[PDB]
């Protein structure tokens, strides 16, 4: 019986955070390129300052 | 022309609403909670029952 | 009975999602500061055009 009301109120957070799933994938997307961006500036700004 | 910040707006309302509900009355779903199934016998619905 | 389920259905959700506020928050910070960036780059970007 326990492990039964747990798992019903798991169910609720499962669905509600699961439909966030497609948004974070844009977010993780742009937070690459932007990762991509930083390494490409850090390089450039190495190989002046050389 | 993402404009996503009308949409994580409407998120933050939403969002702060349920934080409200929850201070407002968390204590009387806290207490409800465990002793839900009584709302569906009703004293006399008992006799009828 | 009914509207007891029905509450208690919705609560934990409410519980689940109010936590994001906060990072909801820095969030619309993060996006309305990249939004002014857009809108100077934009009117910049006219005001060269001629």
């Amino acid at each position: 019986w326990q492990s039964a009301r747990e798992l019903l109120r798991d169910w609720p957070s499962q669905r509600h955070l699961a439909d966030r799933v497609q948004p974070l994938r844009m977010r993780l997307s742009e937070l690459e390129q932007r990762l991509n961006n930083q390494q490409n500036a850090e390089r450039l700004l190495s190989e002046f300052c050389k | 022309l993402i404009d996503r910040v009308e949409e994580v707006r409407e998120e933050m309302d939403e969002a702060q609403e349920a934080a409200r509900f929850l201070q407002q009355h968390g204590s009387a779903l806290t207490k409800l909670e465990p002793m839900v199934a009584v709302l569906q016998s009703d004293p006399q619905q008992h006799e009828q029952l």
